[PDB]
């Protein structure tokens, strides 16, 4: 049981960057839903109709 | 200052052989449950 605890603690340690990336994913999808999919320009670039 | 006698002394060691068989069976079972408890997901 002690080594099982060590394994699950190691799993908890290793996942920091991946849960941060998943949080970024979920935020991206949430704001894409919130704005109705209409995305305004924030970086200057010429466009064509 | 003949075989039936020595076979009994051999059996005296075969008893310890049985004990070691039990210990190895216990070792194998312990390994199997330990591996099941930890590694499997």
């Amino acid at each position: 049981v002690e080594l099982y605890r060590a394994l699950d603690a190691y799993r908890a340690r290793i996942a920091v960057e991946y849960v941060l990336i998943r949080a970024v994913r979920d935020e991206i999808y949430a704001v894409l839903r919130r704005d109705g999919g209409a995305l305004p320009q924030r970086f200057a670039c010429h466009v064509s109709r | 200052s003949v075989l039936t006698q020595n076979v009994l002394s051999a059996l005296e060691i075969l008893r310890l052989v049985r004990l070691d068989l039990r210990q190895l069976a216990q070792s194998v079972q312990d390994t199997i449950q330990h591996m099941r408890f930890l590694y499997l997901l």
